[PDB]
């Protein structure tokens, strides 16, 4: 069992925090918030860095580029904005949902930007002229997630329709749909690390590990709360494989990958923890809670 | 946003 304890606690958001997301060279937290603000933590120490601003309403999502230098954030204001973090600057502005954005991430080699929208459609944009590539009509209700696999070559999308698809980047046409014998909202999903395996919430206190290939579910994870709210979840990979994720009891949960078995539960928060992101190389988690808490917690575990 | 229930 890993032994998380909690380390350092970030105030600085005015509303709830939406999400937390480690960079990748692992220097910095980067969190996003109904604020419609985003800012810049030291990651190890919790050190207030920066505040980036410009969007005109809240933000649902803030993702990193490949090389830790840009961040896109994906906002209620109907636009996604391309920043540069060592600037704060907003290079480009990702114009063309007709509704809420609500999720966002760059492809590996970070040359495309794809997002998911209450509008019910998946967009590819290009970073470099900040113009949309591809309009891809994914779903029939609003879009909870999206997420490039290793190679860039797929995309995976999730929406409250129930549904959680496969899309090939370069075509923009679906490869594949996944539907278990029931079709609950499906509130976040991401491939594994390998991209072989799809991680996926569903709103009813459900987390499953699904095979691509083969379109099976392969391990479910239960015991926390998630009904209401779209709440990450992450592959933890630094020390033991756990499954990381928050939930609507205001706690942080996290689970043995393979036995499925829960192995601690991380009390702290006073609200609905909406975000948990897994540090790239060190066993450390960052959370992130709701409206009467609006904190972000780092907790460090020995394994 | 997504710290709204919708």
């Amino acid at each position: 069992k890993p032994n998380y304890a909690l380390k350092f606690t970030l105030a600085g958001h005015t509303k709830a925090v939406s999400s937390v997301k480690f960079s990748p060279n692992g220097e910095w937290l980067a969190s996003s918030s109904a604020d419609k603000l985003i800012k810049i933590w030291g990651a190890y120490d919790g050190k207030f860095e920066k505040t980036i601003s410009g969007h005109k309403l809240g933000i649902s999502d803030v993702a990193w580029s490949s090389d830790s230098n840009l961040l896109v954030s994906a906002s209620d204001d109907k636009t996604l904005k391309i920043w540069d973090v060592s600037s704060g600057k907003c290079l480009k502005t990702l114009k063309g949902h007709s509704n809420y954005v609500f999720c966002c991430n760059f492809n590996p080699q970070s040359n495309l930007i794809v997002s998911g929208s209450f509008d019910e459609s998946v967009r590819i944009w290009d970073v470099k002229t900040g113009k949309c590539l591809k309009t891809l009509p994914a779903h029939s209700d609003p879009v909870s997630a999206v997420h490039f696999n290793r190679d860039g070559s797929l995309i995976v999308s999730s929406s409250y329709d129930g549904l959680c698809r496969i899309w090939d980047t370069a075509s923009g046409q679906c490869l594949k749909t996944l539907i278990d014998d029931d079709n609950p909202p499906v509130s976040f999903v991401k491939f594994s690390p390998n991209g072989k395996y799809i991680l996926a919430a569903t709103l009813d206190n459900t987390l499953k590990l699904w095979d691509y290939s083969k379109g099976k579910c392969l391990k479910t994870y239960t015991g926390h709360k998630n009904e209401k709210y779209c709440i990450f979840a992450n592959f933890s990979v630094t020390g033991g494989k756990w499954i990381v994720s928050g939930s609507e009891d205001n706690l942080v949960y996290i689970w043995n990958l393979q036995t499925k078995e829960i192995v601690q539960k991380l009390q702290g928060h006073t609200d609905v923890v909406i975000s948990t992101a897994c540090h790239p190389t060190e066993n450390i988690i960052a959370s992130a809670a709701l409206e009467n808490d609006k904190t972000i917690k780092l907790w460090k575990s020995d394994c | 946003a997504r710290t709204k229930q919708t």
